[PDB]
C-alpha cells in the first residue's frame, strides 16, 4: 500500500496551510 | 525527516512549522 | 499559519488541522 | 502509520458535503 | 463513532448522515 | 446535501463520494 | 454538461448522480 | 458567523481556533 | 482499515489533473 | 486496474495518463 | 495536463503530482 | 513567480515541472 505516498499528500496541504507566505520545500529525502 | 517523522506519528501544527521558512 | 480566504472544504481541512485532538465544530448557517 | 489521522481528514471533507448548511461536529472522541 | 466506524469499514453518503445536524 | 457550486478538483471528489461502488464519469468537455 | 451544470450552477444531490455508471 | 469571518474575511490561526471544541 | 477507499479518493483526483479536457471514467472494479 | 495498480503501487502522471481519454 | 488556473493547495498538489520523487519548492512570495 | 504564473495565468505541465527541485 502507497501509505507514504498518500500521506506526503497530506502533509504538503498541511505546511501550505502552516508556512504560508514562508513557502517552504518538500524533499521525499534529504 | 518530514516523511519519516509525520507518516508514522501525528506532527501537530507546531510540529510541521518546524518544516516551513 | 497562511494569510488568505478558507472557504468550502478549505476552511475545515483548515479547522481539521489546527484544532488537532480538541475536534471542531463547522456550522455554515448557524 | 497515521492511517486514523489520514482517514479523518477525508471524513471531515465528506461531512462537508453531505451535511451543506446544517453543519456538523467533529470529536476525535465522545 | 464516526472515526472508529467509518475508518475500519466504508461509510456511504447515506451512512455520513447519522453525523450531520 | 451542501448547496453550493462545485468546480474543479471539488466537483470529481463529490461523485466519488456520491456515486460510491458505482463509479462515475467524468467529461469536463463532453 | 456536467461542469456547466454543477460548477456554474447548483447541482441536487439527485442531479450529481446523474454521472454515476 | 464562521464562513462569514474566514471565508468573506480573513482569520488569523487564533480567530480559528474560536471553532475548535 | 479503508485504505483503498481512501487512496481512490487521491487517484480520482490526480486524474482531474493528468487527464483534463479529455476526462475519464472511474470505475472500482471492471 | 487502476485501483489494484495505483494503490499497492506509485503510478505517476505518465503511469496515470492511460486512465484518461 | 489540466489547463486551468491552478491556485492556493490546489496548485501545491498539482506540484507534489507533477513533481514525483523529485520534490518540489514552494514560495508564494518569494 | 510560481502563484503569479500557474494561480493568475495558466502553466502548461512544462512551466509547472519548473518548480521541481
Ligand atoms: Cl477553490
Ligand atoms: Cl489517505
Ligand atoms: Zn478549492
Ligand atoms: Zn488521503
Amino acid at each position: 500500500f502507497v501509505n507514504q505516498h498518500l500521506c506526503g499528500s497530506h502533509l504538503v496541504e498541511a505546511l501550505y496551510l502552516v508556512c504560508g507566505e514562508r513557502g517552504f520545500f518538500y524533499t521525499p529525502k534529504t | 525527516g518530514l516523511l519519516e517523522q509525520c507518516c508514522h506519528s501525528i506532527c501537530s501544527l507546531y510540529q510541521l512549522e518546524n518544516y516551513c521558512n
